[PDB]
DNA sequence: TCGAGAATCCCGGTGCCGAGGCCGCTCAATTGGTCGTAGACAGCTCTAGCACCGCTTAAACGCACGTACGCGCTGTCCCCCGCGTTTTAACCGCCAAGGGGATTACTCCCTAGTCTCCAGGCACGTGTCAGATATATACATCCGAT
DNA sequence: ATCGGATGTATATATCTGACACGTGCCTGGAGACTAGGGAGTAATCCCCTTGGCGGTTAAAACGCGGGGGACAGCGCGTACGTGCGTTTAAGCGGTGCTAGAGCTGTCTACGACCAATTGAGCGGCCTCGGCACCGGGATTCTCGA
């Protein structure tokens, strides 16, 4: 299968800079462009920046310029991230993903995490309008995503356990993920959108995110924290 | 005593016509990359279909090694290197170079 | 002078609805319009072969998903298929 | 023990030889061996892909011919 | 007599796309004896949204140049610039498209 | 009570079929009509294109003290030909070998 | 039972007993001169088929099968090619 | 002088810095000249057997489209 | 003072997409050649026909200077040799090549 | 049009060697055989041997074996034609002709000849039964060269004027080349073939051969001379 | 410039399995009429391609020169090839089982075909706004000097 | 590491023209509705050919080692290519004019699809001997070392 293999955690000083590798395997590595997330658990979940391995172009979050640099190595299929001059902001778990370069594709598969650990206005919102529920064991769950501004249809939604790494269960705001069963249905277009969870099992507990990538900057949601009975 | 044999070598292997890779290897190297493709399925495979298969593939790894030794030859090594036939499949094309 | 089909108004249209406020000049409308004549040989070729090879005397849907999926690649095929089967899916059940 | 290893480097060199090549670097077995595996997946998706158009179970010689032609690489012996 | 108004076929599919036309030019281009129903509305669908694709990865390239129209040189970026694109149209010349601006990094 | 059955390859002077290739033009999805003149040209064409190569392959046959064609041959004949090696560039006979072509500066 | 399995054999061994009375053909070779006649074949009456079509048409006849071979083979082949055919052609009308 | 001269050094040279090639030895341009020769027998030739057939005497675009499109030489933009 | 401007050059080309050989050279030149093959009847040419013509001369001919000057790169050299365009043209086959 | 240009006429002396050569033009170089003649008013045509520049082979008469050798340029598009050891008997004209790989195909195009005067068989013989012949401006002359052994239709017939390249008139025993009107026309196969001239001019003054090309060494006839009243 | 050794080539004998010939049959090609339409041909109209001329101006051309670079030579060290020995796995023969390819029969749904009718798409005008070009301004970058 | 000056690159403003996007009439091609028939889906059956396994043989792979061939870096020399500048010269643009030929339309007839009956050409099955691969012995020709 398609494995982005990611490297183990640092526990760093400032001013330093880090290094984390994104070995890929399972797929022709030119073809998909390699994004890379940060999730703090003050903001969530940030879209750094992706590179293309086909022409080593990137584009980069303006919140991340200069700090961050990608570069992409056609030999060993590894993508690197540089983090210059460390502050205590820059403590987090930073995923690498892969996203084809089609424009209604998502990021697909996610690497398993590198923590680090350190010793604007013009972009589109997300508002999860559950911040948290409660559910039972088979009743229904219904969780939207209203926009700031008119995305078309590019919009996904990620399921993340605590201490894994997120995991695609729709694309382009209906479609299905490979490997997702049928209980989980998205709807909307334009600036809301929604998530049904059909017939809820023991392990559909996790945080539920959405992502827009329709616009310059991909910003994910806030985050629903979903408990079970 | 040694005296080179590379050219008996290549003299005898350009007046030969069978097969340089063993049967069974790429026999089974082809069935495990035909299980990547069949939704984990096993296929099965005529004998003439895993021959047809080795015949193209000895063909095309034959006429890329003349091409990427002729770019040896240009550079002025006679030592053939990967970069050699990496720079003979980028030239070759998108449908003749890389696969 | 014959009455010249084209591509254009289709092409048009596709364009206001993923780009409201972008125009087309008309050597990109030409371009465009050999885009998809050329594509539509490929496939239609392609399907032909296909429907050949099986001894068939119709072209189904099918032998266009596997011309498609012979044909494109990548996760492009993987986006035409999904096009056409929910097009096909909503076009029987009308 | 993986099955790209069985492509050893003494079939690697014949194929070499057979294209004329006098000195081989040692660097040149897992680069023919990845131009092999990109060959061959390139090759057997089509054929499988024509195989499973046929509601078969049995990649045929004719499906590998048709998944040769159709990425210019016409094969003569074969049948067709 | 009772004769219902013409729906088009594209409208019954969801598409931009003729159905009838790519109807009539899969039975007129000598294909097969026979033209299934559910063909020109696959085929159709798979040209629009290649059309689709392509339009906007030029549209966007044309709002980088500070454009508001699409010309033959943001067709050239938007099919070069991409792997997929460039392997499908890899033989194809596109007039007045220009290159890629590729200049070797030994020479800088 | 009609005439005696001539083939259409003996009315034209031909070894290969006319008939047959006027079927398989019928049943190709080519056009919707074929001419009567077309089978004819074409079988005469392939007739005379397997001829050439045929008598060039047991050319090599010859020179290799053989009476039999083998693949080998076919491919000495095809590739020894410019012409013959432009028609068949992207195709791949099997067992037939390559021909044998060391660089002159490695001697 | 077993089906029809048509080929060009008979026809390829015919010509080869009248250039060469004494050489005979492997089976191996013999499946390579079948594959090659369907592939001429196939190149010649695809491209008479867009000839037919690019001028509105909807007869392949002679003039499209000459016009084809002279966009197809090479050469003197070419040029051979035609002789052969027009002879046959005209034989054919004359019988 | 030649119609071949009629493709000059600085056509070339802009042809070659376009190719992004920095420096250019002399005899490029000879060279140039005889494989643009070349290629331009190729496709004239076919375009010219297109409109033959067609009991013309006017080479249009879609001759020299189709005779680009059967080197697999695809070209967008002049119909077709 | 003389000061390099091959980069200037380069960096304006590749970003022009307009025609490079002059049209009425390349226009008498494309005649002279239709001439010979028309059994010396002149034929007449569309202006669109003799442009689409030097369009893809001018494709062919840039894109086999990208790939000559990767075989001048292997080389060692900067300077683009007449060897490394015939190389070029060989490996690329006899239809991406040759013609 | 097709043209091959040969050098001018060489005087030598014996024991050393000359290289003649036959640069081409107006076609593609390496697609053509170049065949090489010679012609003494003792024995007539002979056929040296060819070279096939696409790949550089050659084949030899026996005869010739050792005392000549052909090699080839493809950059000047010229074939050269070393005679070493010159012997009194070399005195003759040299013709290179161009010939097509394929096997109907004859010695289409020829040179104007490099006369060299030097200062002191399990084969096919082609016998023309009339050598010398008298017409008046309006009749029939026929001309029959019957063969040896066997050649299957690969007989041509060449006219020669005095101290002129040969022309070719028929090929493939039946077939008329490019440029030569419809009064000439060949006839015969497997032993026996026959030229008819239908309605003869002054121009049809010269010398008639032919030449089978069947098998290996390539054999001209004794000659026809007809004069016209 | 010669001598044991290696390489290559030639010739006789053996066995085998595949090429080539023969026979039965069946289905696909031939024959003989019929019918309708595709295309050949004549004629006519008007587009667009060729041909010429003056003029301008940008591009090509020729030359001189400095220096960047190709190319040959030399030395070092490293890595590839040949060789001998041991390990291992491909291969071949025999055998068994069963999955699935291929064929046959039946039915019915889907698609070609026909007629009617209307609205989508195309030619043709037409007005305005996006891009090309010119001009002025500021930001940044290299080149020389220190 | 720092300072001053020419200049390439980016940015804002004007103005201008021609191409693009929109509106309209019409006509022809797509849709609606209906019928007929055959292509293909589906089920059942048969046999074939693919997979799996076992045992032994032996040729090929693997491994280690040593020597020398060659890759690569550096250096020096000479030549050929870029650059700049002044002269020239053909490309291009407008403007006119002419006419060949592309494109359309109407007539008519020859030719190809179609259909039914018949037969013989080609294909499957089978059967046999000779071309070729293999093996073993003898004549011919290049090579390192005195």
């Amino acid at each position: 299968e398609v494995q982005l293999q990611q490297s183990g955690p640092e526990l760093v000083e400032p001013g330093t800079s880090v290094k984390m590798p994104c070995k890929a395997s399972g797929y022709t590595f030119t073809s998909y462009t390699i994004q890379w997330v940060k999730q703090t658990p003050r903001q969530g979940l940030e879209w750094i920046g992706y590179i293309y391995p086909y022409n080593a172009g990137t584009k980069y979050n303006e919140k991340f310029k200069g700090k961050a640099t990608l570069t992409s190595d056609k030999s060993s299929s590894t993508v690197y991230m540089e983090l210059s001059s460390l502050t205590s902001e820059d403590s987090a778990v930073y995923y690498c993903a892969r996203k084809s370069s089609r424009l209604r594709s998502t990021l697909d598969y996610w690497g398993q995490g590198t923590s680090v650990t350190v010793s604007g206005s013009m972009d589109i919102k997300m508002t999860q309008s559950p911040s948290s529920m409660h559910a039972s064991l088979g009743e229904r769950v219904t969780i939207t995503c209203k926009a700031s501004q008119d995305i078309r249809s590019y919009l996904s939604w990620y399921q993340q356990k605590p201490w894994k790494s997120p995991k695609t269960l729709i694309y382009y705001a209906t479609s299905l993920a490979d490997g997702v069963p049928s209980r989980f249905s998205g709807s909307g277009s334009g600036q809301d959108f929604s998530l049904t969870i059909n017939n809820l099992e023991s392990d559909d507990t996790a945080t539920y995110y959405c992502l827009q990538h329709g616009e310059s900057p991909y910003t994910f949601g806030s985050g629903t924290k979903l408990e079970i009975k | 005593r040694r005296r080179q044999g590379w050219l008996k070598e290549i003299r005898k292997l350009q007046k030969s016509t069978h097969l340089l890779i063993r049967k069974l290897p790429f026999s089974r190297l082809a069935r495990e990359i035909c299980v990547k493709f069949t939704r984990g399925v096993d296929f099965n495979w005529q004998a003439q279909a895993l021959l047809a298969l080795q015949e193209a593939a000895e063909a095309f790894l034959v006429h890329l090694f003349e091409d990427a030794y002729l770019l040896t030859l240009h550079a002025g090594r006679v030592t053939l290197f990967p970069k050699d036939v990496q720079l003979a499949r980028r030239i070759r094309g998108l449908e003749e170079g890389l696969g | 002078r014959s009455r010249k089909e084209s591509y254009s108004i289709y092409v048009y249209k596709v364009l206001k609805q993923v780009h409201p406020d972008t125009g087309i000049s008309s050597k990109a409308m030409g371009i465009m319009n050999s885009f998809v004549n050329d594509i539509f040989e490929r496939i239609a070729g392609e399907a032909s072969r296909l429907a050949h090879y099986n001894k068939r005397s119709t072209i189904t849907s099918r032998e266009i998903q596997t011309a498609v999926r012979l044909l494109l690649p990548g996760e492009l095929a993987k986006h035409a298929v999904s096009e056409g089967t929910k097009a096909v899916t909503k076009y029987t059940s009308a | 023990r993986d099955n790209i290893q069985g492509i050893t480097k003494p079939a690697i060199r014949r194929l070499a030889r057979r294209g004329g090549v006098k000195r081989i670097s040692g660097l040149i077995y897992e680069e023919t061996r990845g131009v092999l595996k990109v060959f061959l997946e390139n090759v057997i998706r089509d054929a499988v892909t024509y195989t499973e158009h046929a509601k078969r179970k049995t990649v045929t010689a004719m499906d590998v011919v048709y998944a040769l032609k159709r990425q210019g690489r016409t094969l003569y012996g074969f049948g067709g | 007599k009772a004769r219902a108004k013409a729906k088009t076929r594209s409208s019954r599919a969801g598409l931009q796309f003729p159905v009838g036309r790519v109807h009539r030019l899969l039975r007129k281009g000598n294909y097969s004896e026979r033209v299934g129903a559910g063909a020109p509305v696959y085929l159709a669908a798979v040209l629009e949204y290649l059309t689709a694709e392509i339009l906007e990865l030029a549209g966007n390239a044309a709002r980088d140049n500070k454009k508001t129209r699409i010309i033959p040189r943001h067709l050239q970026l938007a099919i070069r610039n991409d792997e997929e694109l460039n392997k499908l149209l890899g033989r194809v010349t596109i007039a007045q498209g220009g290159v890629l601006p590729n200049i070797q990094a030994v020479l800088l």
